[PDB]
């Protein structure tokens, strides 16, 4: 509308947001956490009597 | 992932002998063998993944 009305607006903000890029780069973002727990435990035991 | 592992053996054995000889114009023997073996082995396995 010509006349201000902010609901409809606001639609813009929803549909395009609110800023586009001047400027950027492009690429990939590789990110990896690996995490190995390892716990053992032995018992040997022997009794002659 | 657990995997555990009991093993157990019990070997046990109980003798027992005895010998007695008497003389008196009466002449005599005596004697006794006792043999007790107690044997018990428990093997436990537990895996998970």
């Amino acid at each position: 509308p010509l006349e201000y009305n902010s609901a409809l607006y606001s639609r813009i903000f929803d549909d395009f947001g609110t800023h586009y890029f001047t400027s950027g780069s492009l690429g990939g973002v590789y990110d990896l956490l690996y995490q190995f727990s390892s716990e053992e435990l032995k018992n040997s035991g022997l009794t002659e009597e | 992932f657990y995997n555990s592992t009991w093993s157990y053996v019990k070997h046990t054995s109980t003798e027992h002998t005895s010998s007695s000889r008497k003389r008196s114009f009466f002449r005599s023997s005596s004697s006794s063998s006792r043999s007790y073996t107690s044997h018990t082995n428990e093997i436990h396995k537990g895996k998970s993944y």
